[PDB]
């Protein structure tokens, strides 16, 4: 498992599938469009595709 | 507790003559100190410790325990903006302002991004978490909200990652002054966010004004960095040095200009920009009040210079 934050278009994703991958949220931000999310290192492919998602970036 | 001193770096950015006109301790104002933690009982600190919460591995807490400081950076960098001027120990260069401790940092002086742009946005939100309470724009400065005014972020990475500038965007618009340290790598440039155009990177200099040879170049302006005194856990003093001792330096100026001018005006300045020199915001007031050592203006050791609060506190009230 690896932590990745995801930009999101908040009106086009749903923080609930990324179960579907594997992962699972840890923060939702109040203050931009983005979440934390913990996921399996060979499925940040697939979040990179998903509904809404803008961005994938590691956590540094 | 040993007897108050003022050290040397209190001295040189000319805070001490401030303190008649403000100590910082002005309601609405509070410094966000993004760190390590701090001794939140500490004789020298407590009654400042406005807020104590914990970011740490994405969860938010306020309890006491998750956010004491573990490490000691923290609690020496909130002694440098905020120990308290008494019988004791040593003073800020804001000895009477609020501070909200928000541990970013592990007990290793380590943090992820991902918990510092969550400390970010919980330094806006504020204890009632909600950035803007009344709804009128207004958020840094209205004494309806509960945000800080300044950001201090004494840490820094190579990385430029598109979330947490989006959140330091945000710290931005509410008004709030975002202060970081330039990094100890001796590197052409600082590190991330000081990099940022909307963040004061700062430098350090060492006691006979010359630059510590380990400070990143290129920061906006510089301030005392080497053989720095704070308070320290548990209940005692530390010196150390590096641009995170540098930090808090500036975040106190700023603290400063913004308390002295809320307290004459019911308002506080707009933040501006690294290009600004004029009197009418706090960066631009920053860069013209600063010590203009080295090379006449600004340059890649100094910055525009070394902070000055008599100066820039003068400047913000002419
Ligand atoms: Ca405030
Ligand atoms: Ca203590
Ligand atoms: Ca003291
Ligand atoms: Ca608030
Ligand atoms: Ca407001
Ligand atoms: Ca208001
Ligand atoms: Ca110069
Ligand atoms: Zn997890």
């Amino acid at each position: 498992t690896i932590r990745v934050i995801v930009s999101v278009d908040k009106a086009k994703f749903n923080p609930h599938e990324v179960l579907g991958i594997g992962g699972h949220i840890v923060y939702q931000f109040k203050l931009i469009p983005a979440v934390v999310v913990d996921v399996p290192a060979n499925a940040v492919g697939k979040l990179k595709k998903m509904p809404g998602v803008e961005k994938v970036e590691f956590d540094h | 507790q040993p007897a108050q001193t003022i050290p040397w770096g209190i001295e040189r950015v000319k805070a001490p003559s401030v303190w008649s006109i403000t100590d910082g301790s002005v309601s609405v104002i509070q410094v966000a100190v993004l760190d390590t933690g701090v001794d939140y009982d500490h004789p020298d600190l407590a009654a400042n410790i406005a807020w104590c919460v914990s970011t740490l591995r994405g969860k938010v807490s306020t309890k006491l325990r998750d956010c004491a400081d573990q490490n000691g950076h923290g609690t020496h960098v909130i002694g440098t903006i905020a120990a308290l001027n008494n019988d004791i120990g040593v003073v800020g260069v804001a000895p009477g302002v609020q501070i909200y401790s928000v541990r970013v940092l592990d007990a290793r002086g380590s943090g992820s991004y991902s918990d510092i742009a969550i400390g970010i946005e919980q330094a806006i939100l504020g204890p009632d978490g909600v950035a803007d309470k009344d709804g009128d724009g207004i958020i840094a400065g209205d004494p309806d909200d509960d945000a800080a005014e300044v950001i201090s972020m004494s840490l820094g990475g190579p990385a430029d990652d598109s979330y947490l500038y989006d959140m330091i965007i945000q710290a931005y618009n509410a008004g709030i002054v975002i202060v970081a340290a330039s990094g100890n790598e001796g590197a052409p440039s600082p590190s991330y966010p000081a990099a940022y155009p909307e963040v004061i990177a700062v430098g350090a200099i060492d006691s006979n004004d010359n630059i510590a040879s380990f400070s990143n170049r290129q920061p906006e302006v510089s301030a005392p960095g080497v053989d720095i005194l704070s308070t320290y856990p548990d209940d005692s003093y530390e010196t150390l040095m590096g641009t995170a001792m540098a930090t808090p330096h500036v975040s106190g100026v700023v603290a400063l200009i913004q308390a002295a001018y809320y307290q004459k005006y019911g308002k506080i300045l707009p933040v501006g920009t690294f290009d600004d020199i004029s009197k009418n915001t706090v960066r631009g007031i920053l860069h013209i009040t600063a010590d203009d050592l080295g090379p006449t203006g600004w340059d890649a050791d100094y910055g525009y210079g070394v902070v000055r609060a008599a100066l820039a506190v003068q400047a913000a009230l002419g």
